[PDB]
DNA sequence: CATCCGTGAGTCG
């Protein structure tokens, strides 16, 4: 749903409503019916309230850099002027409340409203195209929230007490019911470790095995627990079914409980379960605590005697610089270093100085928001600055925000922020460029057929080999294997095969080639798949959004090219070697590459590298 | 096993994706069923030979579309690619 | 609008809704019908127990598959409505192989157990079983340390209240053009000892001699 | 005081003295 | 927009024009901060957008040379001896000489107090320096910056990615119903709304001998009067409200120079572009998630955030090829209850309000004899009525436009008034609207921590401090560690402190801590004003030393600690919050972004001349536009009949536009889509 | 020309997501290659053969092997072909759609070009069809769902 | 476990007053004293000014010859009025005072059943030449009331509309003793606090609260 | 591998 203003409605359905005028006699025809509707006769809000039943509306926010930028609400009348938006779609439209704008578009057409409710309603696409995580999810004040509750708290109040003596056994409760009302009296705390006796959700696999051996666990079964009252109320969300989760709430474990949800649970629980962590997040957030103080923000106690160190390295560089034993490319290019691994030692100090109660740390630490380098630059020191050429700056800002920067440190401070802000608006320009670019590359390819044939495929490295033993996972896993489906059976030493070809990868198969031992696996792909026009469903295979095999007729050439600039904005390589790729320029770098495989002959000279290559076979 | 679907989300949109080969099928097949009853209501008013009035009880004052995707919900429809 | 009274309903619990209130008023009528149920209705509990084969917790009770622990807990669930204010006493003896429960407890007159059916611990053979109990009236909820014969005397957490569990939520109902009147509902579980229909209505009548101070030095002007 | 000059209200000043020339 | 939006305009110095650059001309070593600004031009005072570096602002003491360069104001050193004598330095000559920074520690005679100093060089080098090679040093720490800059309290303490908007947002501030100062400032509030020349200053020395709310007048020491004239209740550039209100009571004795009347923005004569709000730092049940903010109804009932805003309307009577238009009372098929705010010419009356869709000025216009309708012609035989040469010419009262008429001003060619050829009547009829702070409006305080009102709450909804003081405003936490900022967290503070007033404990001597504070303010009165000049004023030791300094209230109970923090009560719940909250006092400004008139909304509307598509902008009702990037967002979704129905029936095809609007009206279905008449120009174009 | 086809299809696929990588960003190696995919999709003729293909003429792969395969029955001498590596920028504009082409990039090149060739087009695309207002040939707008 | 019927004590000062409350259940008085908090600050009944009219004036935004206000300071003056009636009908006021000296709210002149209760207000510094003729009409209502809708029921050109504000309550407040000592003894004190406007007295704002809240929980008594 | 001409260089308002 959205809040579409009172106002903004009766001028986007004005045909409906002088329609439904002139039905119910408050109009005798559909002129008058118009002078009615611009009179705002009281009678056209009731009457309006019915028009807009079901009939939903496009909420859109420039720029639009992905399909998830236009989105479909159910449109819910409301006083005031202003659009009212849903906490979680946020990340989809990157829109913030600054003073934002979005867009409403009507969909008249009978068609139209159905590809809305369907294609585009917001409750459907929860999942990132691009990467399949999930983008409707518990964002700021909200993962702050459950990060709160779900914390385990050791000398908290209320907390589970063995027996010894003549006092039996304290922080024992019969239910949640229970210890509810035993925080409301002021004995417990709902983030202390407490055990409890619980009647309405599904244990670990663990332990379910080791209570039922897996005899499938019943609304009504009892069992023991070693938790927090709080991380017990966030269980009820899942809700049922959902194997309890005895953890804190970090963004990255909230990330991972939706896509699991998404893997298993239909949209429309997924839907439903994050919006009971939203009204969750926010009642705890406000209760979190969080609060910044000028004494919450603190400087490091050893903030001079760091300082003065490096201070003493680098007049030690420049009396070394003075008798003219260093170049001059040498020295600044020591002083940066001098001064960089100066920064992190500040940021150190204040890690351990700082407790896990200061909310700026609170805030960083969860997952909420921020990083630890802003709390660095307000607490400990801004550090290098960026020269308009982009070299670092010799010259450090030893001061923080917090103690207040003198006059020429916020000077030069300044001279660095601009042009970021002016490269941040030209890089936005040459992200929608190259956007368009591959847009226009890639219209011609849509999922048209269910299946190509072809038995080619290509080669992905699941795992590498370890020295010592075992196996390890291959960090490109996720974007290169996960959501591909097989061309080729894959089998293990034995003659049994763990996964068919025709097979989806998921979360588990992958797990059991990792387990079987097996370290390549041929994968169905675009590149090899062979259609007529465009590609086939097959070698696509998992459209990212549905989380299900790609439909047949899905502009997947557009969706690649959003996916790729969406997030154009965030670079350093950078996005003008993104461009020299795809544009396939002859790079800058240039280095060269063997015509021919055989034994290397390095014969340097201090004036230029010459690389002769002796053939392995025969040759020249 | 969930909540009762509210508004739009009603009906669950799981169990009506199983009724179809995709997605974007399900819309055309959904509005064009819907096309049929707005003309029904229409039609009734001059003319017979209309197509087949809303299979299930229409809630008062339901939108077409509403009523087709319900009716579809209750397999009550033959799907023609 | 006079605001209406309405009820969903199951066996053990049940949703209230009251609406339409006055903008502001549904929190203002909120947090307090919660509290009051919870802490401002009076019932009997287990004050504290007394176990035969027992001279520390830890040991688990001879005979019995249970801890010491478990037992407390089933206990505390037990529904019972004393009609005496002064504490009394009721004993629970079985022996043999089975299960004891509720209904094989001997309770004194005007005292009535109200789940008969419910599980407290399972005996195997040669398993000898003798417990104490400590019936007392009060409301609310009431710690272990506040309720500390020295002979093996048990101090056991106090759930007198017949009210289990209640959340509320506030919506808008929109009256008139008005969208800002407040649409209450709320929702509470009872015992097996009284029905939340009438839990409401005690909860309701607490509250209103309360409100009757400050009524009664006026009644100057209010509309409904 | 900050700027004692035209005939405006008193807003004390925390400062090192400021007396090179006013603006 | 107020006074300081007028006065840094005139200051803002514009590399773009005419024998200057283009925008696309223009590289990347032009727009970003050279060392020679220094003290010359505003290095935080720019455009955000796509102007960025191309317009700055003059720093505050920096002048004109009459050979068009810049110089600025330093103090001279004899020999580590400061001199009050002071010499104006272009940016060239500097770098030949060695400037100190300001701040650097001096003698009570003149010295310095280290030997080797903080010293600026040529290039933009820094390098400590022997006193003995000192020339000049800094007339003032607060040099570099412009005047809308310096009025940024603790700016230090903010990045400048959030100063630079907090220097351009204060000109964008609107003014309201009546102005209160800062409990906070730096000193530039004075002299800014002064030399802004939107207050009334006194020229001559004298006693005032009769004040009204039309004029004061001054009765001189030589005998001569002069009367000052108060703008009262004027329409702006921008719409705001220009409204002058005599300071001065009668028979006061008044000095040359003195403000004897402030205007917008202005109290007491000082820079008062916002109000003084009771702010607390804490999520609230998610409705003030991502910069979104949550007011007190105070505001509302109070009239604390409500501003006036004019918009002027004009219509004019020319003549014609079927005669010349006229304005009248008279309008075809049009009840008296319409006409019933009109007088007897066909203007509205002084005094009336007026919705949209109403009557402002009756004109009528002689439409072409062309063969009315045969089907209009039989239905005026039947009701015997003869229909008339004239169409209504009105003009009536656009969209989402309110208020009462508060003036009208008629010009005729008859009355000798000179108009330009062909006019005959002109009416400029004016109102002004009364606008309360509503959701969506967007509110900014001067750390560029900006953001709309996303919900008003009952003021007893309000999280409150002890003594039942329900909160102003209520600040999302999470939106401040990240911008660097925390200026904002200091403002808040020293707010506090400036509420409720201190006193340091002079017992056992003066605090450590406030042995650098000036005698003046180790005792404060509660609300009273303070300065913090930019890189001066108060430091984090004495805000920490002032925090436990704070007055109890009323009731003889101190209200915040020394952390800064409260404890509040749940408006909603009653329980406490479990943790002590930050609270204070922060300057907010009203912004000039309110959605009175932001939101837009067209059905069908006007259309454009040649490739027949919807026209843009809300002052024609114009329509969106779904553009290039939006397409490709419809077509990933593979909406083809959305995406379709969006680019011909609801733009540019001629007939099924209007037979789209007759099936809806009807109840009908939605048609097939035609031709799109863009692709039939181009077609024609390509021709 | 030293590593073949395949090698620098997969190549770009790495060297592109080392970048985003670096950045945080994870995006599915599935859609940059259908990106990579388009860039390869002409071979440059080296010998013209019997067909009426010019020579240093970048073809599509499919008309090139059907044109081989016409001629190739036919008896004449097939064109010699050699993979070529294509920029997005190029290939986007050595497209099909003189409409497509036109609306993309340097239009009044586009068109001299074009009205010389008198190239014909073939309205089937995403582009073409927004331009003129048929649905798009994509999800509700294939025949199979339409 | 204990059992005492509660008590309302009072503490006074002229124009606040202080409300004592004991004994209450443990982890109560925060919600019970909120709940009239609530009450008092929206839903007490009083009067204020609705509309007003100035000889020569059309319309908000103008000047009166002589006078140093215009009549926007004139009426934002006018909101700080204090005022008490008794005619539940809409009743009008006058003042009209000339010459050189200051007007105030003791140049009023109140009908029947209508007193002004602080008649030193500041309204306008009347100059020489200066005459000021104003009719100020009152009535009943409670909460807050935006001018702006009294111009739609028909009001004739001539008239003022202004905002309303009736609530005659300044600030609300309380404070619990709750003593949590292991015992039986373990209740809340609550100590509810009170300001008013001179128009009605603390303890009649807390009655009319108490009347209103009594009608409200009345409902969850009544039976389906 | 480097010059000279022609064409690009975010969106809404
Ligand atoms: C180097 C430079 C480039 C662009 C703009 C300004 C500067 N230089 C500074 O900001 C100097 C002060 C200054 C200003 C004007 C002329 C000369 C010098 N500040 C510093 O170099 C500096 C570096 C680290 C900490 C503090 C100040
Ligand atoms: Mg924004
Ligand atoms: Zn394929």
């Amino acid at each position: 749903q959205c809040g579409l203003p009172k106002l903004m409605a009766l001028e986007l359905f004005k045909p409906f409503v002088m329609k439904r005028l002139v039905d119910l006699n408050h109009a005798q025809n559909i002129k008058s019916a118009k002078r009615m509707v611009e009179r705002q006769r009281p009678q056209v809000w009731d009457v309006l309230e019915e028009v807009i039943a079901e009939h939903p509306v496009l909420l859109n926010r420039a720029p639009t850099l992905h399909r998830l930028g236009i989105q479909a609400f159910e449109p819910m009348l409301v006083e005031g002027k202003a659009i009212q938006l849903h906490p979680l779609v946020c990340e989809a439209f990157n829109a913030d409340f600054d003073g934002d704008q979005m867009a409403v578009h009507l969909p008249l057409s009978a068609e139209a409203q159905a590809e809305a409710r369907i294609l585009m309603l917001s409750s459907n696409n929860i999942l990132s195209p691009a990467s399949g995580r999930p983008l409707a999810m518990p964002r700021l004040d909200m993962v702050t929230g459950l990060y709160y509750l779900t914390t385990e708290v050791p000398g908290d109040t209320g907390e589970y007490q063995p027996a010894s003596g003549d006092h039996p056994e304290t922080g024992v409760y019969s239910s949640p019911a229970e210890a509810i009302m035993a925080a409301d009296r002021g004995v417990l705390s709902v983030r202390a470790k407490i055990k409890v006796r619980l009647t309405q959700l599904r244990p670990p696999v663990e332990i379910e095995a080791e209570l039922f051996g897996h005899s499938g666990w019943q609304p009504g079964d009892a069992w023991m627990a070693e938790t927090t009252l709080g991380r017990v109320m966030f269980n009820e969300l899942l809700p049922l079914g959902y194997p309890f989760v005895n953890k804190q709430m970090h963004k990255k474990v909230q990330a991972a409980i939706i896509n699991d949800l998404a893997e298993r649970y239909p949209m429309i629980v997924v839907a439903q379960t994050v919006d009971k962590l939203k009204d969750a997040g926010f009642y705890w957030a406000t209760r979190s605590g969080v609060t910044v103080s000028m004494a919450d923000v603190l400087v490091p106690p050893r903030k001079k005697e760091i300082l003065d160190h490096y201070e003493e390295r680098a007049d030690k560089v420049e009396k070394q610089f003075q008798r003219g034993a260093l170049n001059h490319d040498e020295r600044n290019e020591a002083l940066v270093e001098i001064w960089k691994e100066a920064t992190d030692e500040v940021g150190q100090a204040l890690r351990e100085h700082y407790p896990d109660d200061n909310p700026i740390i609170t805030i960083v630490d969860s997952g909420a928001t921020g990083n630890f380098t802003q709390t660095r630059t307000l607490a400990g020191m801004k550090g290098l600055v960026t020269n308009p050429k982009g070299e670092f700056i010799p010259r450090p800002v030893k001061s923080s925000f917090r103690e207040g920067l003198t006059v020429l440190e916020y000077f030069i401070n300044t001279h660095g922020a601009r042009k970021g802000l002016a490269d941040t608006a030209l890089r936005t320009a040459d992200s929608g460029y190259l956007t368009r670019r591959l847009v226009d590359v890639s219209q011609d390819v849509i999922v048209r057929e269910h299946d190509c044939q072809t038995e080619r495929g290509i080669v992905v490295e699941l795992a590498e080999r370890a020295p010592d033993g075992t196996l390890i996972r291959d960090p490109y896993i996720e974007t290169s294997a996960y959501a591909r489906t097989l061309g080729t059976d894959a089998v293990d030493e034995a003659g049994n095969v763990i996964v068919e070809r025709g097979q989806d990868l998921g979360d588990p198969e992958i797990d059991a080639l990792l387990a079987a031992g097996i370290t390549q696996v041929k994968v169905r792909s675009v590149l090899t798949c062979a259609t007529s026009t465009g590609v086939c469903a097959t070698c696509y295979g998992r459209s990212m959004a549905t989380g299900k095999l790609v439909d047949i007729g899905e502009a997947v050439g557009i969706v690649a090219a959003q996916s790729i600039g969406e997030p154009g904005t965030q670079l350093t390589g950078g996005l003008p070697r993104v461009q020299e790729l795809f544009e396939a320029r002859v790079p800058r770098g240039k280095a060269p590459i063997a015509d021919v495989t055989g034994r290397v002959r390095l014969e340097d000279g201090e004036r230029f590298y010459k690389i002769t290559i002796v053939p392995d076979d025969g040759g020249e | 096993g969930y909540d009762t679907p509210l508004g739009i989300t009603n009906p669950p949109i799981d169990e009506l994706l199983d009724r179809v080969s995709s997605k974007y099928a399900l819309v055309i097949y959904a509005a064009k069923r819907a096309r049929q009853i707005n003309d029904y209501y229409n039609q009734l008013g001059e003319g017979i030979l209309e197509y087949v009035g809303p299979l299930v009880e229409p809630g008062l004052q339901e939108k077409p579309l509403s009523i087709a995707l319900r009716e579809i919900h209750a397999d009550l429809l033959e799907h023609t690619e | 609008r006079p605001t209406l009274s309405e009820d969903v309903l199951t066996d053990n619990r049940s949703q209230f809704v009251i609406e339409p209130l006055e903008p502001g008023f549904g929190y203002t009528l909120g947090n307090s019908l919660r509290r009051t149920l919870l802490s401002s209705i009076p019932g009997a509990a287990v004050t504290s127990i007394r176990i035969d084969g027992v001279l520390h917790e830890f040991t688990t009770v001879p005979g019995v598959k249970e801890d010491v622990t478990e037992i407390i807990l089933n206990l505390k669930s037990l529904v019972v409505s004393s009609e005496e204010d002064e504490p009394v006493t009721m004993y629970l003896r079985k022996q043999g192989p089975g299960e004891v429960t509720a209904g094989d407890i001997v309770p004194p007159a005007g005292v009535t157990v109200h789940n008969p059916g419910m599980h407290i611990a399972t005996l195997n053979d040669k398993g000898k079983l003798e417990v104490e109990l400590v019936v007392e009236r009060g409301r609310g909820y009431v710690p272990a340390v506040q309720n500390r014969a020295e002979i093996g005397r048990i101090p056991v957490d106090s759930i007198y209240s017949p009210v289990l569990k209640v959340t509320y939520k506030v919506d808008a109902t929109r009256v008139e053009q008005r969208t800002d009147f407040d649409k209450l509902i709320l929702d509470v579980e009872t015992k097996n000892s009284i029905s939340p229909r009438d839990a409401l209505a005690s909860a309701g009548k607490t509250l209103v001699e309360l409100f009757g101070l400050a009524r009664e030095l006026n009644v100057e002007a209010e509309g409904i | 005081s900050n700027n004692s000059v035209p005939g405006a209200p008193n807003r004390v000043s925390f400062a090192k003295l400021r007396e090179p020339l006013e603006v | 927009n107020n006074p300081l939006s007028g006065l840094t305009h005139k200051r803002r110095l514009s590399a773009l024009g005419p024998g200057g650059l283009s925008r696309e001309r223009a590289g990347l070593e032009v727009r970003d901060v050279h060392p020679s600004h220094y003290g010359r031009m505003c290095p935080i005072e720019t455009p955000e957008g796509p102007n960025i570096g191309l317009i700055g602002s003059l720093s505050v003491y920096a002048r004109v040379n009459p050979f068009g360069f810049i110089e600025t104001p330093y103090r001279k050193v004899v020999d580590g001896v400061v001199s009050d004598e002071i010499v104006y330095l272009t940016a060239d000559e500097e770098d030949r000489h060695v400037v100190a920074q300001a701040n650097s520690p001096i003698d009570a005679d003149g010295r310095f107090v280290e030997p080797r100093v903080l010293v600026r060089r040529k290039a933009g080098e820094v390098e400590y320096v022997p006193s003995s090679e000192v020339d000049y040093m800094d007339v003032s720490p607060r040099q570099m910056v412009s005047v809308a800059t310096a009025m940024i309290p603790f700016l230090e303490h903010d990045d400048a990615n959030r100063a630079l908007m907090g220097a351009n947002m204060q000109r964008q501030a609107v003014p309201l119903v009546r102005s209160e100062a800062p409990l906070v400032g730096t000193g530039m509030e004075l002299r800014a709304a002064i030399d802004a020349g939107d207050v009334v200053v006194a020229e001559e020395s004298g006693v005032i001998e009769e004040v009204s709310a039309d004029y004061i007048t001054v009765m001189h020491d030589n005998g001569t009067r002069r009367t000052y004239r108060m703008r009262k209740f004027a329409r702006s550039n921008h719409g705001t409200c220009a409204n002058q209100c005599p300071i001065v009571d009668a028979g006061d004795r008044v000095e040359a120079g003195q403000v004897i009347a402030d205007g917008p923005c202005t109290d007491d004569g000082e820079m008062a572009l916002g109000k003084n709000l009771l702010v607390a730092i804490m999520p609230w049940e998610g409705h003030n998630y991502e910069d979104a903010i949550i007011l007190s109804n105070r505001l509302v009932e109070e009239d604390v955030l409500t501003s006036i805003h004019i918009e002027e309307h004009e219509i004019d009577a020319r003549d014609t090829k079927l005669g010349a238009e006229e304005i009248t009372r008279d309008i075809p098929n049009i009840s008296d209850e319409v006409l019933a705010d009109l007088d007897e010419r066909g203007i509205v009356r002084i005094g009336a309000e007026v919705r949209d869709g109403d009557i402002l000025v009756g004109k009528v216009t002689p439409k072409g004899e062309t063969e009315l309708t045969p089907e209009e012609r039989l239905l005026r035989a039947i009701f015997g009525e003869k229909a008339r040469e004239v169409r209504d010419t009105s003009l009536k009262v656009p969209h989402g436009e309110s208020g009462k008429v508060i003036g009208i001003r008629v010009f005729s060619r008859e009355d000798e008034d000179e108009l330009p050829a062909g006019v005959n009547e002109l009416v400029r009829v004016y109102v002004a609207q009364k606008r309360k702070i509503s959701d969506g409006d967007k509110l900014a305080g001067r750390h560029g921590n900006k953001g709309v009102i996303g919900k008003i709450l009952p003021v007893e909804d309000m999280p409150f401090l002890a003594d039942g003081t329900p909160v102003d405003i209520i600040l999302n936490t999470h939106g401040v560690p990240r911008r660097m900022n925390i200026g904002q967290i200091l403002e808040t503070h020293l707010g506090w402190c400036a509420h409720s007033g201190w006193k340091v404990d002079a017992a056992k001597g003066v605090p450590d801590w406030a042995a650098r504070l000036p005698d003046e303010l180790l005792e404060a009165q509660p609300n009273a004003i303070v300065s913090t000049p930019v890189f001066d004023g108060a430091q984090e030791a004495e805000l920490q030393g002032l925090l436990s300094c704070t007055l109890p209230n009323r009731d003889g109970d101190v209200l915040v600690d020394a952390d800064g923090k409260a404890m509040l009560f749940d408006g909603r719940s009653g329980e406490p919050f479990p943790y002590p909250v930050t609270v204070g006092y922060m300057y907010i400004m009203k912004l000039h972004h309110l959605v009175d008139d932001k939101i837009h909304a067209r059905s069908t509307g006007p259309y454009s001349m040649i490739t027949q598509q919807p026209l843009g902008g809300k002052a024609q009702f114009g329509g969106q536009r779904f553009g290039e990037m939006e397409c490709w967002a419809m077509q990933a979704y593979g909406a083809a009949y959305t995406l379709q129905e969006l680019l011909t029936i609801k733009s540019d095809d001629t007939v099924g536009r209007v037979k789209v609007y007759e099936a809806i009206v009807k109840g009908e279905n939605i048609p097939e889509p035609g031709i799109p008449e863009s692709f039939k120009v181009l077609l024609k174009e390509l021709q | 020309r030293v590593q073949g086809p395949r090698e620098v299809q997969i190549h770009l696929v790495r060297e592109v997501q080392e970048v985003y990588r670096a950045q945080g960003v994870s995006i599915h190696d599935k859609h940059i290659e259908v990106i990579v995919r388009q860039m390869l999709r002409r071979v440059t003729i080296i010998d013209s053969g019997s067909t009426e293909f010019l020579p240093g003429s970048l073809i599509d792969r499919a008309e090139f092997e059907a044109e081989n395969r016409r001629v190739v029955a036919e008896g004449g001498e097939p064109a010699a072909g050699r993979p070529v590596l294509m920029g997005i920028t190029k290939a986007s504009l050595a497209t099909d759609s003189w409409l497509s082409a036109a609306s993309f990039q340097e239009t009044t090149r586009v068109l001299t070009d074009a009205a010389i060739n008198c190239r014909s087009d073939k309205l089937n695309g995403l582009k073409e069809n927004v331009i003129i207002g048929k649905l798009i040939p994509a999800g509700t707008g294939i025949n199979r769902y339409r």
